[PDB]
């Protein structure tokens, strides 16, 4: 039983540690050039190139340090909701309502190939490696794809409602996804079997991310609360809820250390939550529209957070 | 700064293309088509002008129209209906004959009420079409309208029935002055159907023009 | 499945040693910061 | 006409060297005042050989109203719409119309090229504001009655080209006053008066008066009535009871305000330039006419101050941007 091993909580252990407190967060630079709402983004390992997708039919690659466009990719469909940047920096994933994960090779920009086979709307894409890719579609089931063969290799199912996002482990061996049925399932990449399911939410989950160490992971639901789940205990580790917030969450990510949790809510800004003491450590404001995408650099230098105002801001 | 100058110079060339390509989206109008009982997104794409979503491009009277048939998408609407906000108009197609089959009109009114009173679809108009006009004529003589609706106005004639189906649709529209909706009965003529589309679309552009010019 | 306290102690032990390398938790000097 | 410093005594019936202003008929060189002859005179050629609180607050009201509409576009609209650069350039034009009176007070109670550039700035600001009002009315007409043609034709680059041509033609219309002007202080205080070459003083003064009155009243009112008749003919089928009633009321209000705020100026000019109605009077028709000039010009300044209001703040979508900007 999961409740049998729940002798204590994380807050009662983390309380002894020194609280983080307020963090001085200022918009160092903003990214201008898009003409439509931005829904997803991905950070590279080198933290130099940035990818963004907007409803204007253009998926342009950003340069984070110099704030300019290095590549422009005219998308076939304007209605895109997901985009991914491969760690090798050669291919860039892109989805949308076509149920197709189009892949564009930056190193030539030219279109590599488009990957069809899904029935529900594509919602999330992630590059496991240079040749393998996992996608999230609206057919209440995830799938694993290959750029070389262009076919669906492994299909991960089990959810009742459609899945909206997934995140990859640091070793690219495990991945978790959330759905509307308030379920977060853990699938093995090589085996393809659902190890365990992390339920407990009371609304639709939209955001999910892995801890840097990989033992835990957090989820973002629509009932203005974040729940942390660890693979070791197979239960809800801690909750991040406030009576002030009533709006849903769209993006949740982690820093290098994992002390603070960056969760993008629907109150036209972002909040910073301490992942140990459950204490707010700052509010990331400045966006005049709803925020839907957020990501942290792998080296921890900065954090790009784009909203529906077609602008992405950098916080250090 | 030879490498730095080339990056800003190439980015300026990119910004030039986005401003020119972005201006193309301003002239072109976007139309959303959706139906609850599969009645929508039909009998409007077979015109002479003409994978997840069906997109059709055509120009009528120097105006480019864009339609998006959301049919294969069987997932929840609240997760992707926010992407279609800001469009020029929404073409809702409902069948007059879809009232006795299983209840179909009640499902169509529920979906129409969901998108009409949605928080995102409040600034964009909704064009409502009445499909199956030919089949609705002989259906009322045998199958009464009282099955779908308890009150059929007592006339049971097509003149009052077509008006009752039309007038009852505004009851689901909670916002009258805030958002405007259209209603037209589709005809066998293909160019006559798009004639109302052009007249309705060119009116919403006027609605957006006065809001931009400050008159509204 | 192990004790939740042992997993919770492991999570905080990971970030406590990694707290020094976090530019978000500890501000990096402006010159070393590429932004 | 640029400011109260333009008013100077004129030799109505006919030792220091000074020139009279261009607001009085039958000019003559002032010399006590001899006033022998403006030309064809050997003696004249030989000598030539060798409320104030209310005025400032409405300016401060117009300045805060102009820069507010300027900053709100770059902050919120970012000049993506074509009509945005028209209202933005109108506010800059209204700035040149209002930022002249602070320099007028500093000029007095204390040179020539500075007067000529100041009066040129005032005149080009007025002309550019009038032309931008005309262009905004034309844009509204093309957007209402030619919505498809507006979508297929209205581009930011075309608006920029039209604004540049408008600025150029305003400068061209103002250059006659630029070349035909001089400081002519001729006193302890600094005074700033327009002076015509007097070779064709009657015909050239009548030409300048006709030009200014036409471009102030006949072209803007005609463009406005045509554009608004088209807008009303297209809007009577709006199918909205409240939105249609407010727009026609706003259109009528804009027209009547433009009239009551700009027409009296042109009327006073047509009266004081022709001088056929009352020209025998020396000061009775001079002090009253100077006061009337001051009143009409402060009314025009008030109209320039309320132009951003009636052009932006009346819209519901525009008011939502300020509330988000104020935050």
């Amino acid at each position: 039983a999961r409740k049998a091993c729940a002798d204590a909580t994380l807050s009662q252990i983390t309380n002894n540690i020194d609280p983080v407190g307020r963090i001085q967060m200022r918009t160092r630079r903003t990214l201008r050039g898009h003409l439509a709402k931005i829904y997803a983004m991905h950070w590279g390992t080198d933290s130099r190139l940035l990818v963004s997708a907007s409803q204007d039919g253009k998926l342009i690659i950003w340069d984070s340090y110099t704030t300019n466009k290095v590549h422009a990719i005219p998308l076939r469909s304007s209605w895109v909701m997901t985009c991914a940047y491969a760690p090798s920096g050669n291919y860039v994933a892109c989805g949308g309502l076509d149920n197709i994960c189009s892949i564009y090779n930056l190193k030539t920009v030219r279109v590599s190939r488009e990957l069809a086979g899904h029935t529900g709307y594509l919602s999330c894409c992630r590059f496991l490696d240079d040749n393998q890719i996992v996608t999230s579609s609206g057919d209440t089931t995830c799938a694993l794809w290959d750029i070389e063969t262009g076919q669906q290799t492994t299909t991960f199912t089990g959810h009742t409602g459609d899945v909206m996002s997934l995140s990859l482990a640091p070793d690219t061996r495990l991945f978790v996804s959330g759905a509307c049925d308030a379920s977060a399932k853990l699938w093995d990449v090589r085996e393809g079997m659902c190890r365990q399911t992390f339920t407990g939410h009371e609304s639709d989950i939209n955001a999910i991310c892995f801890f840097p160490n990989g033992n835990a992971f957090a989820t973002g639901s629509d009932d203005a609360t974040c729940r942390l789940f660890d693979l070791r205990a197979d239960q809800e580790l801690m909750t991040y809820s406030h009576d002030n917030i009533i709006c849903g969450i769209t993006s949740v990510s982690f820093s290098k250390s994992g002390r603070l949790l960056l969760a993008g809510y629907d109150d036209f800004n972002c909040n910073v939550w301490d992942a140990l003491k459950a204490d707010r450590a700052g509010v990331l404001a400045g966006h005049d529209n709803r925020v839907s995408c957020l990501g942290v650099t792998d080296d921890g230098m900065a954090v790009a957070t784009g909203s529906w105002d077609s602008f992405l801001k950098i916080w250090n | 700064s030879a490498e730095d100058k080339a990056a800003v110079e190439r980015s300026k060339m990119i910004d030039r293309n986005l401003r020119e390509d972005g201006e193309k989206a301003a002239r072109e109008v976007k139309l959303l088509l959706l139906g609850a009982g599969e009645s929508g997104k039909c009998t409007i794409v077979k015109q002479m002008k003409i994978t997840g979503i069906v997109e059709t491009h055509f120009t009528f009277k120097d105006l480019h129209f864009k339609m998006f048939d959301v049919t294969a998408q069987r997932s929840e609407r609240k997760k992707w209906i926010h992407c279609f906000e800001g469009v020029t108009a929404i073409i809702f197609c409902v069948a007059l004959s879809d009232y006795d089959l299983v209840n179909r009109m009640h499902a169509s009114m529920k979906l129409f009420d969901s998108i009409c009173n949605n928080k995102w679809f409040t600034d964009t108009s909704i064009i409502l079409f009445l499909n199956k006009k030919d089949l609705f004529e002989e259906k009322i003589k045998k199958s009464p309208l009282t099955i779908c609706y308890p009150e059929y106005a007592g006339s049971n004639t097509y003149e009052e029935a077509a008006a009752y189906i039309q007038c009852q649709f505004e009851d689901l529209n909670k916002r009258k002055d805030t958002k405007e909706i259209y209603t037209h009965f589709t005809c066998s003529t293909d160019t006559k159907n798009v004639q109302f589309v052009f007249d309705a679309v060119t009116d919403v552009i006027i609605k957006n023009n006065l809001k931009d010019c400050g008159l509204f | 499945r192990i004790k939740v306290s042992k997993a919770a102690a492991d999570l905080m032990a990971y970030c406590e040693a990694h707290a020094k390398e976090d530019p978000l938790l500890t501000p990096v000097p402006a010159s070393e910061n590429p932004f | 006409s640029p400011y109260s410093s333009d008013t100077t005594p004129c030799c109505f019936a006919y030792k220091e060297y000074c020139y009279t202003s261009g607001k009085c008929s039958n000019p003559a060189v002032v010399f006590r005042q001899v006033c022998a002859n403006p030309e064809k005179k050997w003696v004249r050629e030989y000598i030539n050989s060798l409320l104030p609180p209310l005025y400032s607050l409405v300016f401060i009201f117009g300045f805060v109203g102009n820069m507010l509409v300027i900053l709100i576009l770059i902050n919120c609209k970012r000049l993506k719409s074509m009509t945005d650069i028209y209202l933005l350039n109108l506010a800059i034009s209204d700035l040149f119309f209002l930022l002249t009176v602070p320099f007028w007070a500093h000029y007095a109670a204390a040179g020539n090229t500075m007067c000529q550039l100041l009066t040129g700035l005032y005149f080009i600001g007025f002309f550019s504001g009038i032309f931008f009002i005309i262009l905004l009315t034309i844009d509204r007409y093309l957007a209402v009655v030619h919505a498809v043609f507006a979508l297929k034709a209205r581009t930011v680059t075309f608006g920029v080209v039209t604004s540049v041509i408008t600025w150029v033609v305003a400068v061209f219309a103002s250059l006659p006053n630029i070349i035909f002007t001089r400081s002519q202080k001729c006193g302890l205080h600094y005074t700033c008066s327009s002076h015509f070459p007097y070779s064709q003083y009657q015909f050239w003064k009548n030409f300048q008066t006709l030009k200014i009155v036409i471009l102030g009243l006949v072209l803007p009112l005609l463009v406005m009535v045509i554009c608004y008749s088209g807008i009303l003919k297209t809007l009577l089928r709006c199918r909205n009871e409240k939105k249609r009633h407010r727009a026609v009321r706003l259109i009528f209000t804009i027209m009547i305000v433009y009239f009551l705020f700009w027409a009296p100026y042109n009327i006073v000019l047509l009266l004081n330039t022709f001088q056929e109605f009352f020209g025998l009077n020396n000061c009775s028709s001079s002090n009253r006419l100077d006061q009337a000039m001051q009143v009409t010009e402060t009314l025009g300044m008030t109209h320039c101050c309320i132009n951003p209001i009636i052009y932006a703040f009346v819209g519901e979508k525009f008011r939502n941007y300020l509330l988000v900007f104020f935050q």
